[PDB]
């Protein structure tokens, strides 16, 4: 899975996760494209790997 | 590696027209899931009063 | 001191029966929605092919 | 906001999020509704702050 997006437009922040699989399926692609269309001026990211093969 | 990859981003500073417009947000989104190479299988976009705007995009394959 | 908490979770050897039945996982993901005192806005949820369950409950303050 | 699920049966897993807003608001009940729902009997869950005040 999913892309979600919260906007708090009085603050000028929006919460943004960007859940994809595969390895055809780029997340960071998706992030470019939010960015430059939200004009975000700063942003912090925190990658998590979802299921990870050792675990499962 | 994993079955998924999760980026949990915050976004500050935003042009906050565009973050309280919900048709260009959900416009916006489809297009990020479409440059990700992902597949879309459905999409919900909410406008929140006095503002705000909530939005999912379910994606796969 | 934030406006929302979110908790990324990994659940593991789960009812794998639980997990493909698209009917009541969307049960449990709204009656959870109603545990944790949210308000629903809307929710949707795919069965995905031949094996899989994607569901997501917009919620409100 | 939300809260979302992605089950890989073949796997037993599931990529639980539960990202909610305001003090009424626990997101702790719905992980523990679900955690009996799916039977999970391994969990890893991490909390995030999403907009944090200090920071919008
Ligand atoms: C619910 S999902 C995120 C994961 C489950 O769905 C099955 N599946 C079916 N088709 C796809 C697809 N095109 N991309 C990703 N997963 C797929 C997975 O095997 C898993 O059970
Ligand atoms: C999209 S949301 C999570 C945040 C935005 O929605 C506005 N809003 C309006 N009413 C509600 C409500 N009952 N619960 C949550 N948010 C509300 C927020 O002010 C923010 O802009």
């Amino acid at each position: 899975x999913h892309l979600t997006i919260h906007t708090w437009p009085e603050y000028g922040y929006a919460a943004i996760d960007l859940f994809t699989c595969g390895e055809d399926v780029d997340p960071w692609k998706a992030f470019e494209h939010l960015k430059k269309a939200l004009k975000a001026k700063r942003v912090h990211v925190v990658e998590h790997e979802r299921g990870r093969y050792d675990e499962i | 590696k994993s079955l998924g990859r999760h980026l949990v981003a915050e976004f500050y500073e935003c042009d906050r027209e565009v973050l309280d417009n919900v048709q260009l947000i959900e416009q916006e989104m489809k297009q990020a899931a479409y440059e990700s190479g992902a597949t879309i299988v459905t999409s919900t976009f909410h406008r929140f009063l006095p503002y705000g705007v909530s939005g999912v995009v379910v994606i796969s394959e």
